[PDB]
């Protein structure tokens, strides 16, 4: 995907807790990407340092919204959004090799996850829903909203472990209980986009094995795609969080028809709604990328 | 005097970032996840070279429906999950009492553990 049809992602954030988060996401991920696949020379090496500076700024923005408690919400005197915070843990998380991350910022809002959010059964819960809808992706109105959220909550904690692991150490047992939740309804799934997300976190956790990995397997479309009636970019989203998956099981077999269908996409991200496509499907290209012989 | 990094617990954290090594007279505090209940005293303190005891997070109670529809109750008003000291009142289903052995419809968690009352065909 090439570096000239994703200068658009490159954008000043701008707005509150929410919105800034929005603007942050494409640049970040471009950066990410086109470090990946060495893009900068051919584009443009002077271009990066700018693309760093504005990454930068959203975070530096992005602190304004940082609540006492270390979770983050659009408005400092609105409730924190337990999605919000899990979402900023995940940005920030894949931007420390890129500008300077502060880990208290990180790790304190890691450990107001697991310290108010996380259920006995290992549930992740929302009691403050994010104002714009559109950012969440394909978790926006699913009805099997209990596993699609506490997996997008593991994936940001598993995201953050290596960084947080010795300063949280309620971490690993958070991950884990979240983890027995996934594994103990997994089957029952139904929807494409809850079973790659979900899948996607078991994966990490190398606790997607047996007829969960081949329920993730065979909920697949002609072996490459993994989608549900409805929005394409809950598609997209969900087909990235599968391919992650697979890099994650190193199943490089079944890897190329679906990094094909995502590539046919031809999508470059950046519109409407299009903040878990954009991040995700780049997020996942990049890790193909680097761990592709 | 000093000591070395507080204790882990299950189900909580300290509320501050942990140090390789503490001043005499330090303390640190403990939380517990949700619902989780705090058994001992929140706070330790480096005496000595030593931390104090740590607390324990006791744990909730699942109520399950699956249980209760085997010993032939119901919720009495209508809560998935129970705190250690809270209570759960239950009734039975209607044509059901009171088994002769059974626990007392009204009954309380304690870390972990719910005696569910049973109740028999009438
Ligand atoms: C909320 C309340 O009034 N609590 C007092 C309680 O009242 C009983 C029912 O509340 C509980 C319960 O203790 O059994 C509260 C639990 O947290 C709930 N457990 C879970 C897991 O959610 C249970 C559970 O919901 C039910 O047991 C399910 O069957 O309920 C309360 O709901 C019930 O309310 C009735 C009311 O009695 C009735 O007149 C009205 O028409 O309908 C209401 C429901 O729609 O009343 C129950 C009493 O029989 O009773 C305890 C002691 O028995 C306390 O009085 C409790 O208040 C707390 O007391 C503490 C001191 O011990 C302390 O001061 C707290 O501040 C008080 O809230």
């Amino acid at each position: 995907r090439d570096a000239e049809r994703l200068k658009h992602l490159i954008v000043t954030p701008s707005g509150a807790g929410e919105q800034n988060m929005i603007g942050m996401t494409p640049t970040v991920i471009a950066v990410h990407y086109l470090d990946e696949t060495e893009q900068w020379e051919k584009f443009g090496l002077e271009k990066r340092q700018g693309a760093l500076e504005l990454i930068k700024k959203g975070y530096t923005q992005q602190l304004a919204f940082r609540q006492p408690s270390s979770a983050f919400a659009a408005f400092v005197k609105r409730a924190p959004s337990t999605w919000l915070t899990a979402y900023v843990v995940k940005v920030f998380s894949l931007a420390v090799n890129l500008i300077a991350i502060d880990s208290q910022v990180l790790c304190g809002a890691v450990k107001w996850l697991i310290l108010e959010k996380q259920k006995p059964d290992g549930v992740f819960q929302e009691d403050a829903p994010v104002i714009h809808q559109e950012m969440i992706g394909g978790l926006r109105n699913n009805n099997e909203k209990d596993m699609a959220l506490t997996a997008f909550v593991l994936i940001s904690l598993q995201e953050a472990k290596d960084i947080c692991e010795e300063q949280v150490n309620s971490l690993p047992g958070s991950i884990t209980k979240a983890g027995d939740f996934l594994e103990a309804n997994y089957m029952n799934l139904q929807r494409s986009y809850t079973v790659a997300i979900a899948g996607y976190a078991l994966a990490q956790m190398g606790r997607l094995k047996g007829p969960l990995l081949n329920k993730f397997l065979t909920t697949a479309k002609d072996k490459n795609r993994w989608e549900d009636p409805g929005k394409q970019l809950y598609n997209v989203e969900a087909t990235s969080y599968a391919l992650l998956a697979l890099l994650q099981l190193k199943d490089f077999d079944f890897v190329p028809p679906v990094v094909r269908w995502l590539n046919e996409q031809r999508y470059y991200g950046g519109g409407y709604g299009s903040t878990q496509a954009t991040f995700m499907v780049f997020q996942a290209l990049a890790q193909y990328q680097k761990d592709a012989p | 005097g000093k000591c070395g990094p507080p204790p882990p617990i299950d189900n909580g954290d300290i509320t501050s970032f942990p140090l390789s090594v503490y001043a005499p007279a330090s303390s640190v505090e403990y939380q517990c996840q949700n619902l989780y209940q705090l058994e001992g005293n929140k706070r330790i303190t480096c005496r000595n070279g030593q931390w104090s005891e740590p607390p324990k997070c006791l744990h909730p109670c699942v109520i399950s429906r699956e249980i209760m529809e085997n010993y032939n109750i119901a919720l009495r008003w209508t809560k998935l999950y129970s705190r250690t000291g809270e209570s759960v009142e239950f009734v039975c289903k209607r044509g059901y009492r009171l088994s002769s052995r059974s626990h007392t419809l009204r009954t309380t968690c304690w870390d972990g553990k719910l005696e569910y009352p049973t109740c028999a065909k009438r």
